[PDB]
């Protein structure tokens, strides 16, 4: 018999301040201990306030995000306005749970900043099952990020607290995040981009990390 | 665009089934007559065509045969599924059809496009002859989808006076001969016009077998 | 009141239906196709829309292909034509499906006409009004030119002269064998006939220059001729 | 998961955790289970999440549409009988769903519990998921009709708490709503469990607490 | 017409059908309903040749608590009926409640409408009298035209003369009343109309238990003292 | 209302006749003649009604290797018809996995124009049809049908009757039988014929197969009488 | 198919100065039995586009006829050389007839290399394009090289290896490859590679096809042996 | 007798039905669009039945670079905006590149022309007007018949022909004209067919390096101040 | 021919329907910054009607509202199909429903006996729906025809031009929303007063919910006419 079902590796990280939502995640492809390429990214734009990044099976994940930005492209024209990520939360929502007996192997971080200049950030299960969050991870190296991202952003066993947290600072953070993932996870490696959305678009950053 | 053409009349009236019976009496004439040990049925009718290729009278199955009035083509989708029908009772309950269920079904079959949007009736009419062991039976349908039980009977051109022949010269306690002696009488009303087919299995009586009768 | 349905036959044995859609087909656009020793020569003459000026300059091309070496053109209405040749071009598509071979050019014509036929039948559907000339060329068979009526006939041809002004382009054509005449000393007498202005013609040919392969006319070969 | 109804003598108490854990991970502690299906009648989730939050907004959907056809709340009965219906329409088909259904209605106040297999149960103490054993005995035991609402929302937080502790699978924050003739009250909207538990059976703090 | 427009507009705006049908239903016998504080009464003219016809129907249970009468086409009026009832089974196992009466005559009227609409069908030739007890209890009826329009009635009367029975009704309906009341307003209300006599009407009284026919005798007295009043 | 397929006050169905009146129309005349271990049908290679391809002009058709026909009416429904005999034939093999009957594929072909006849909502084939072949006993069959959807066996037909009635080794019935055509074709026209303008196909027990004998031999047959 | 028998092997393709060049040996196996040896398994499009496989035979042809078909439908509709369909457009064909295979648990048993030219700029090939019968220096940006998988996942590279190529003929590649590279450099590095392949896969063959995707079109180069 | 139904061909040759349907097309208000080398300009009368009315859109988006104006029944041209719409994001979705004109107009005119053969279905109410720039400007009009034209520049509705006059004048100028020029001259062809208040006009552009997009109140009212 | 066309290009059955439109009680719909008001006449013929089951305004969802004229049944199917395909792009997308989307898939769905890409004949129905959006108030007029048309006030019903004539000739675009119900009242005065006579719903900006009007409510802008 033959297994429709593969994955593709990777770690996409997503993180949300005050005013701003930064979605990291690397670009490397891969069956099984080997390289299909060095840059297959993961994060895609769906208007000029909203992104997903997505991690499991390539295939799903490319038909997915095309579907997707189609519906919105077929929104816009029919409603007449763009839809907010909350809108395209319940949207992507309603699209995983329509395959839920043969799902979609994806699972997604939709970020972006809505109506009120708030971050916001929903991460997804394969089968549509969604919540928000302020911090989220998927991919293979997520429960090694998952954990410092809940020590550093929300510190619940530390006394004494330090929540100075801006862009700069967060950039870097999730630039560590990221790199202690490529020296953990041999799926995660080659290049990452970041984008960022603070409150007039989307700025797109890369930055080399671990070849092996 | 499956409309009933065949429509009730002000006066109540199928018309398209009167012009139907219309169509058959018009069309050459043919008869049937019963005795109690057989069952005859015959027919009327260029010397290029086939006499071979343009029997009227055509065999059902092995104790049911079938002469018609009308329209050939009508007559040959009929008498297939007829075949047809007796065939599926052979198969299922597999003993030879009786007469009556195969008339009953092939009157349904006939009523049907009487009512069935987008289709005529059948411009002909039909007799069957067969024995079973309820004995032998004739069995006269119409254009309508009525179905006649006859001791015998006559359809076609001039069938009125036909039948007044037959109702002065038919006796219930004739034989195979003179139901066959009495069948030509009335059909005299030359040897290659007669065809006669008698009801043992059912057979075509050849050209010779009319010739001596 | 017989000519109201194409499905039924009036007491003379004629269907008024199609006779009807010659007479639309016979007041369309004029288009010619014809026999020449190396190639076959087709054209059309667009004159319907002289009065239109505001087309952009030879755009409207009542020349179609068929596996790149089919030329096949009509006259008639645009909506069945094009009905008529993409079902040209899935039945080619359906030969190569099944055999592996392009399609022979007579059997494409029985069966697009028997497809048109299918139209006449049925007193729910419209019959085509299009008469449609297919035709191909090759270096051993030379040229095999077919014309399909709107009744569903098809007829082989040696040149072959459709829509309004038939009879006057028939006889002018008649005049000169042309198995003996090539497709460039050709198009000059197509103009002579057209005539009797170059922004309302449509050309094309299937001869050895363009390697048996559909062409359409450069302004270049146009012009001096 | 632990969720756990219960009516009382001012109305009904519901409770919930907010884990979401995929097997051994926890995915995420800060997941919203009480799913408002309208104004008066309140959901509650356990098993697949995916499955419990499209068919109760499923639900909601449905019940809205009625209401504006008919242009009258519908009842408690009727939510959980369209619910049922619908979840054994899908039998055969792995389905995973526990839910709880509370509210009011011109009958008075009404409570079911609606399971994937098409289940319908009437009843005045309910609790589903993998802690609903711990909850059931918290409650069983404490339960009475004619306690106050700060004495039932007490004994639901007591309830989720020790479901909490014993299970491995809930914890997080405890959310406990009331629900009441006029609609309903989030009355602990979120409270984490490390306080329930060294407010409750650790309040000492100088050692470490034998089971 | 399998599939075809039997009623359209006209050049004036009307669907002509809908009209024929509401001629249809003026041929029907007069069927009155009248309302009261938790119970109904429908009186309903019966038609059949003495000696010969079984006198055993205009009036039908619907479910546990509805009741329905009809005025136009016979055959219509059995199939919508069967229909309805179907219906109200249908809401009673996916809503576990029994059916109110506003919402089976809502039904009621979609169905007619529908029938109204849909191509390769012909429009009911029947106008219906509902009667029964919604969710919260109360009591009402509700009237349906073969318009696909209804509207609830304290008190109202379909069928042949309507309007002099309408009319009259309307000047004797007095909102609350007692069941002896409300079943002789019923008789000399639907005898305006047809003939003065004890066989000529079935009446029956729906409470929410259920719908009881009111004797012949009952009827027959109740007869007499109208006889003897004019 | 004599448009639709169905009974006029007199019991007559009058759209056959205006079909068989259509056929007629076409002025194309066919003879079939049987012989001893052959049959023959001769056809009139014209247009039914100068650059037009006069060899593709024909009227018979191969149905099977064994079977052939004639068709005479409107050119399109003769094309249906032939394809539908095709189609019949090709079903018979594949269901059977032998060879159909002359006889039968004729009685099949009514069966499907019965349908034409009885339907309001088809059109009927202004198409007669002559069939030809062997049988598995050796002898050859000679069917015919019209637009009525009624089928005969002939020892010889038209589609004049007296004047093949006067007239009526396996080489030599191949040759009178072929006269016989020939001669018949020539007296019902009453005009000299040209070699180039009739078609003449021949089954026999010599040669199974359905095959049109050349020119050549036509003209000399023509020359011998 | 339920599974491969007649199977084809690795194939090798890279962008160098003139345009695509690509690479495979002609050999198709029956199971462990080289039953074929003469076998074609890179196919022409159109002018610019370029097909190989690795993987069962019958389902590649079945691909290799369905685009042969896209590829006269578009003919069809072609007024001007823009017209045509790129590299791009058969890819993504590609890639959603076997995402939708995919789906069904029906796959396509091949993965498959989509090659050709994108741009149209630097010939006039498609002015009248016939199907019966020195170089451009082309920008790396204006070619195109797409690998297509038996799942659907589909990539874009400047050198793809499919089949037992990507772990002997990948790591030479993206140790030695370069851009601009000329056309001697690319014969004398994909002979290298497929030497290195014939050597140690069992399934492979010492008896190659080249095919150029050049601004002159397509060329297939006569085959030839593998020295030693 | 022979305009009852839509299947019917006249003596003379003619389905009347159609050609109600095609004239159906002059009740519409008028619209204009002209193009040059470059851009493309489409304008319109926005219908106002009442002061207290709104006015009715006249223009509409397709594509990035496509966008339509219509004349007729205004269903027809809603189903047929939407079948467009949906056309071109398939397209998309399936491939990666815009969809070619020719192949939509095609598509648009074979659903025309479909309706007009079964006689339960009747002809398209409504003509339209394509304006887009795919490799360079191009409007196409789309007729009631199934028939479709390129033009260079193109005009319909109420009270159109001065204004095709107008262009019939001053087509030979717009080819070397300059965006705003063009815009000047397509609003003078919209007043000739005439008031050019800023309700009441509608008009937008499409062209290279210029998706489709509504030129706004501001600058429209600078434009028609400088009509003058 | 239900689908056949006239010589002036207009379809015979449309024309037709349109004439049905105008028989009905008078109803109007005034739109405002403030919110958007839909009053409406009562044709209570006889006593023996209870008032409340007959309704002329109603919610097609929480924030749009209708006033319909015509034939009533088609109205109440085509509000059954609003409400549906509204609380389906509720589900959908967890926002509200556009009025302009919600009226144009009330237009799609009244030329479905066209049968252009199921209903035989066209509705006989027109509505003027009013509701409130993230693009604020809004009022849009819908008829068979299909045509859509955004109104600042609108009146529907027998009465048509008399209240269009009223309503253009005293309505100010920044009136207060009791100016507005002032003038809906006038408007409804003038075509025929009291509670239960005419029925009143509102949809506010502030609270962008339906709300129908009851006694002391119907009594207090009668209270305050001029
Ligand atoms: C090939 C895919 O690579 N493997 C992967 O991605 N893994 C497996 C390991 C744990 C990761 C994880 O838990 N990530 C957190 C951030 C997530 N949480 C959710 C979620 C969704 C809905 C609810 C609700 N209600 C709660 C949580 C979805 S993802 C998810």
């Amino acid at each position: 018999r033959w297994y429709p079902y593969i994955d593709n590796g990777g770690t996409v990280i997503g993180l949300t301040g005050k005013d701003y939502v930064i979605l990291a995640a690397d670009t490397r492809l891969s069956l099984s201990y080997s390289i299909y390429t060095r840059f297959c990214p993961k994060i895609s734009k769906l208007t000029d306030k909203c992104i997903i990044g997505s991690s499991g099976m390539q295939s799903d994940i490319k038909t997915l995000h095309s579907l997707l930005q189609k519906k919105i492209q077929l929104f816009v024209l029919e409603h007449s306005h763009y839809p907010d990520i909350h809108v395209i939360a319940r949207l992507l929502c309603v699209i995983l749970y329509s395959r839920r007996f043969f799902p979609y192997y994806a699972f997604n971080i939709l970020a972006g900043v809505d109506e009120n200049n708030k971050g916001v950030l929903y991460n997804y299960d394969s089968v549509g099952s969604y919540c928000e969050a302020t911090h989220s991870c998927v991919g293979s190296g997520s429960q090694l990020i998952l954990p410092i991202l809940d020590n550093r952003v929300e510190q619940k066993n530390q006394l004494i607290k330090n929540t100075n947290f801006n862009l700069g600072d967060d950039i870097n953070f999730v630039k560590d995040a990221i790199t202690s993932a490529t020296e953990r996870d041999i799926y995660t490696g080659d290049k990452t981009l970041i984008y960022v959305i603070d409150k007039m678009g989307i700025n797109v950053n890369t930055l080399d990390l671990k070849q092996d | 665009y499956s409309f009933s053409l065949t429509t009730f009349s002000p006066t109540g009236k199928l018309v398209q089934i009167e012009y139907a019976l219309n169509r058959v009496s018009s069309s050459s004439p043919a008869l049937g007559i019963r005795a109690k040990n057989g069952v005859i049925i015959a027919t009327e009718k260029n010397e290029l065509i086939e006499e071979n290729s343009i029997f009227k009278i055509q065999q059902i199955s092995e104790h049911i045969g079938i002469v018609y009035a009308g329209m050939p083509g009508d007559f040959r989708v009929l008498l297939k599924r007829a075949r047809k029908e007796a065939i599926r009772y052979s198969l299922q309950y597999g003993s030879e059809i009786l007469v009556k269920e195969l008339v009953k079904i092939i009157a349904s079959i006939v009523q049907e496009f009487t009512q069935t949007g987008g289709v005529r009736p059948f411009g002909l009419s039909l007799l069957i002859c067969g024995v079973d062991v309820y004995g032998y039976h004739l069995y006269q349908i119409d254009p309508s989808g009525c179905y006649f039980n006859w001791m015998a009977t006559c359809v076609g051109k001039d069938y009125q006076n036909n039948m007044s022949f037959l109702e002065k010269r038919y006796n219930k306690d004739i034989e195979i001969e003179d139901a066959i002696h009495t069948a030509i009488l009335t059909l005299k009303e030359n040897e290659k016009n007669i065809e006669i087919g008698v009801a043992k299995p059912f057979k075509i009586l050849t050209q010779n077998e009319i010739k001596d009768y | 009141g017989y000519d109201l349905s194409v499905s039924t036959f009036s007491p003379d044995g004629r269907l008024y239906q199609v006779e009807y859609i010659y007479k639309s087909i016979n007041n369309n656009n004029t288009a010619l196709c014809l026999e020449c020793k190396d190639g076959i020569i087709c054209c059309c003459i667009n004159s319907n829309m002289d009065k239109n000026k505001m087309i952009k300059k030879n755009s409207y091309n009542r020349i179609y292909h068929v596996n790149n070496n089919i030329i096949i053109t009509y006259s008639g209405f645009d909506g069945d034509a094009r009905n008529i040749i993409d079902r040209a071009r899935s039945e080619a598509n359906t030969y190569y499906y099944n055999f592996h071979t392009n399609i022979p050019l007579h059997i494409l014509v029985n069966r697009i006409s028997l497809y048109i036929h299918a139209y006449t039948l049925y007193w729910h559907m419209r019959p085509f009004a299009a008469s449609i000339i297919i035709s191909s060329f090759n270096e051993k068979d030379k040229g095999d030119i077919y014309c399909i009526e709107p009744n569903g006939a098809c007829y082989k041809y040696s040149g072959i002269v459709i829509g309004k002004n038939k009879e006057m382009f028939k006889t002018e054509i008649e005049k000169k064998d042309y198995k003996d005449i090539n497709v460039r000393d050709a198009i000059e007498d197509i103009y002579k006939f057209i005539l009797t202005l170059q922004n309302l013609v449509n050309f094309s040919w299937i001869c050895k220059e363009s390697s048996y392969e559909f062409q359409n006319i450069h302004e270049e070969i146009l012009t001096p001729a | 998961t632990t969720t756990l109804a219960f009516k009382f003598k001012d109305g009904i108490i519901v409770a919930v955790d907010s884990r979401a854990s995929m097997g051994s991970f926890i995915s995420s502690q800060n997941v919203e289970k009480i799913i408002e299906i309208n104004k008066n009648i309140l959901g509650t989730m356990a098993g697949g999440a995916a499955d419990c939050l499209y068919w109760e907004k499923y639900l909601g959907k449905i019940i809205k549409i009625y209401e504006l056809r008919n242009n009258e709340k519908i009842s408690v009965r009727a939510a959980s009988t369209i619910l049922s219906n619908i979840l054994y329409q899908y039998k055969g088909y792995g389905l995973c769903c526990g839910i709880i259904l509370s509210g009011y209605d011109h009958t008075g106040f009404n409570m079911f519990y609606v399971d994937d297999s098409g289940k319908k149960v009437e009843g005045n103490l309910f609790s589903c998921g993998s802690g609903s054993t711990y909850a059931y005995s918290i409650l069983d035991s404490a339960y009475d009709y004619n306690l106050n609402l700060d004495q039932a929302v007490e004994l639901a937080r007591n309830a989720i708490y020790h479901a909490t502790f014993r299970d491995g699978g809930s914890g997080g924050k405890v959310r406990v709503f009331h629900i009441h003739k006029n609609g309903y009250d989030k009355i602990i909207e979120g409270e984490d469990v490390f306080d329930l538990h060294y407010h409750y059976t650790n309040p000492e703090q100088k050692d470490q607490y034998v089971m | 017409s399998y599939d075809r427009a039997i009623t359209v507009f006209s050049p004036d705006g009307h669907l002509l059908q809908v009209e024929h049908a509401l001629e249809a239903v003026k041929k029907g016998g007069c069927a009155v309903a009248i309302k009261s504080s938790n119970f109904a009464v429908l009186a309903v003219e019966k038609k059949n040749i003495p000696k010969l016809q079984n006198p055993k129907e205009k009036l039908i249970k619907l479910d546990e608590h509805n009741c329905l009468a009809f005025a136009g086409l016979n055959a219509d009026a059995r199939v919508l009926v069967n229909k309805t009832r179907l219906e109200c089974q249908r809401y009673y196992l996916n809503m576990d409640e029994p059916a109110p009466v506003d919402y089976i005559a809502k039904y009621v009227a979609k169905v007619q409408q529908k029938f109204t609409h849909r191509g390769g069908v012909r429009p009911f030739g029947i106008a219906t009298l509902i009667a029964g007890f919604k969710n919260n209890k109360e009591i009402c009826i509700y009237q349906t035209e073969p318009s696909g329009i209804y509207a609830a009635w304290k008190a109202q009367a379909i069928g042949k003369n309507a309007k002099i029975v309408q009319e009259f009704l309307e000047k004797n309906y007095q909102e609350n009343m007692e069941q002896k009341d409300c079943i002789f307003l019923a008789l000399k209300a639907i005898f305006e109309v047809v003939e003065l006599s004890s066989k000529n009407v079935e009446v029956a009284l729906l409470t929410e238990k259920d719908l009881t026919f009111i004797e012949e005798q009952e009827i027959n007295s109740m007869v007499e003292l109208i006889d003897q009043e004019r | 209302d004599r448009h639709l397929t169905i009974f006029s006050p007199d019991g007559n169905l009058y759209q056959i006749e205006y079909a068989i009146k259509a056929v007629k129309n076409t002025n194309i005349t066919s003879v079939g003649v049987k012989g001893e271990n052959c049959a023959v049908i001769i056809s009139q290679k014209k247009m039914a009604t100068k650059l037009l391809d006069y060899n593709n002009i024909t009227n018979i058709y191969n149905i099977t290797d064994e079977i052939g026909c004639s068709m005479v009416g409107m050119p399109g429904d003769c094309l249906s018809m032939v394809y539908k005999a095709r189609s019949e034939a090709s079903e018979f093999l594949y269901s059977n996995g032998y060879n159909v009957n002359a006889e039968t594929l004729c009685r099949n072909i009514c069966d499907k124009i019965q349908v034409y006849t009885q339907h309001a909502y088809m059109r009927l084939h202004a198409c007669s049809g002559m069939i030809i072949g062997i049988d598995e006993n050796n002898k050859p069959e000679l069917f015919k049908f019209d637009p009525s959807g009624f089928c005969a066996g002939y020892r010889a037909c038209v589609i004049s009757i007296s004047v093949l009635e006067r007239l009526l080794t396996i080489d030599e019935d191949i040759r009178n039988t072929t006269i016989l055509a020939i001669e018949a074709l020539q007296t019902i026209l009453a005009f000299d014929l040209k070699a180039s303008e009739i078609e003449v196909a021949i089954v026999s027990t010599k040669n199974r197969n359905f095959t049109q004998i050349s020119e050549k031999e036509i003209d000399n047959y023509l020359t011998y009488i | 198919t339920l599974g491969p028998v007649v199977t084809g092997t690795s194939v090798i393709a890279i962008k160098y100065k003139h345009g695509i060049m690509i690479a495979a040996d002609r050999k198709a196996s029956y199971g462990s039995y080289a039953k074929f040896q003469n076998v074609e398994r890179i196919f022409k499009i159109n002018n610019k586009t370029v097909m190989g496989f690795s993987g069962e035979l019958a389902d590649a042809q079945y691909l290799h006829e369905l685009l042969t078909r896209k590829n006269i439908n578009n003919l069809s509709e072609k007024k001007r050389k823009e017209d045509m369909y790129t590299p791009q457009h058969y890819h993504s064909y590609v890639s959603r007839v076997f995402y939708v295979r995919k789906n069904r648990i029906d796959p396509l048993f091949n993965n498959i290399i989509i090659a050709g030219i994108n741009s149209q700029k630097y010939d006039n090939n498609d002015d009248n394009v016939l199907l019966y019968t020195e170089y451009k220096e082309i920008h790396k940006d204006d070619l195109y090289i797409g690998f297509v998988d038996m799942h659907g996942t589909n990539f874009c590279d400047d050198y793809i290896t499919t089949g037992y190529a990507r772990y002997f003929a990948l790591t030479l590649l993206r140790d030695h490859y370069k851009d601009n590279m000329t056309e001697e450099e690319a014969r004398i590095l994909i002979n290298e590679c497929l030497r290195i392949l014939y050597f140690r896969d069992a399934t492979s063959s010492n008896f190659i096809q080249i095919v150029k995707v050049t601004s002159k079109g397509v060329e297939y180069e006569e085959p030839y042996i593998l020295p030693c | 007798l022979y305009d009852t139904d839509n299947i019917i061909y006249s003596p003379e040759g003619r389905l009347y039905q159609v050609e109600y349907a095609s004239e159906a097309i002059k009740q519409g208000t008028c619209a204009v669009a002209i193009k040059s080398k470059d851009y493309v300009v489409v304008s319109g009368l926005k219908k106002c039945i009442s002061k207290l009315s709104f006015p009715q859109e006249k223009i509409f988006k397709i594509d990035d670079y496509i966008g339509i104006s219509m004349s007729g029944i205004t269903s027809d041209a809603k189903v047929l905006t939407k079948f467009m719409q949906n056309e071109c994001l398939s397209h998309k979705f399936l491939y990666n590149e815009n969809i070619n004109i020719e192949s939509l107009v095609r598509s648009v005119a074979d659903k025309y022309q479909k309706n007009t053969q079964k006689s339960s279905k009747r002809a398209f109410g409504v003509g339209l007007m394509i304006a887009a720039y795919h490799n360079e400007p191009c409007i196409f009009e789309t007729r009631p018949n199934g028939s479709y034209f390129e033009y260079d520049a193109l005009s319909f509705g109420a009270r159109s022909h001065a204004s095709k006059t107008y262009l019939e004048k001053n087509l030979h100028l717009f080819e070397e004209c300059s965006l705003e020029e063009l815009i000047l001259h397509c609003l003078k062809a919209l007043k000739c067919s005439l008031e050019l208040t800023i309700s009441n006009t509608a008009l937008a552009v499409v062209g290279k390096n210029h998706p489709w997009q509504e030129i706004s109140s501001l600058q429209l009212e600078e434009y028609l101040s400088k009509v003058k | 021919g239900v689908n056949t066309f006239s010589p002036e290009g207009r379809l015979f059955q449309v024309e037709y329907a349109l004439g049905a439109i105008k028989l009905g009680s008078t109803a109007v719909g005034i739109c405002v910054n403030d919110g958007v008001i839909l009053a409406s006449e009562r044709r209570i013929s006889s006593t023996l009607i209870e008032k409340d089951s007959v309704e002329k305004l109603l919610s097609i969802d929480d924030h749009i509202g209708c006033a319909m004229s015509g034939l009533m049944a088609d109205a109440r199917t085509l509000i059954d199909y609003a409400r549906v395909e509204c609380n389906h792009y509720k589900f959908i997308y967890n926002e509200n429903i556009n009025i302009k989307s919600c009226v144009e898939l009330i237009s799609e769905l009244a030329l479905d006996f066209s049968n252009l890409s199921i209903m035989s004949r066209p509705f006989g129905v027109a509505l003027l729906i009013g509701g409130v959006d993230k693009n604020g108030p809004c009022l849009w007029y819908t008829e068979p025809s299909g045509t859509n048309t955004r109104f600042s006030a609108a009146s529907i019903g027998s009465a048509q031009e008399g209240a269009e004539l009223l309503l253009q000739e005293n309505y100010k675009k920044d009136m207060t929303f009791e100016q507005a119900e002032i003038l809906a009242l006038t408007v409804l005065r003038q075509v025929m007063l009291s509670t239960s006579n005419v029925e009143i719903c509102a949809i506010k900006k502030s609270d962008q919910t339906f709300y129908k009007y009851n006694t002391d409510d119907i009594s207090r802008i009668i209270d305050v006419l001029p």
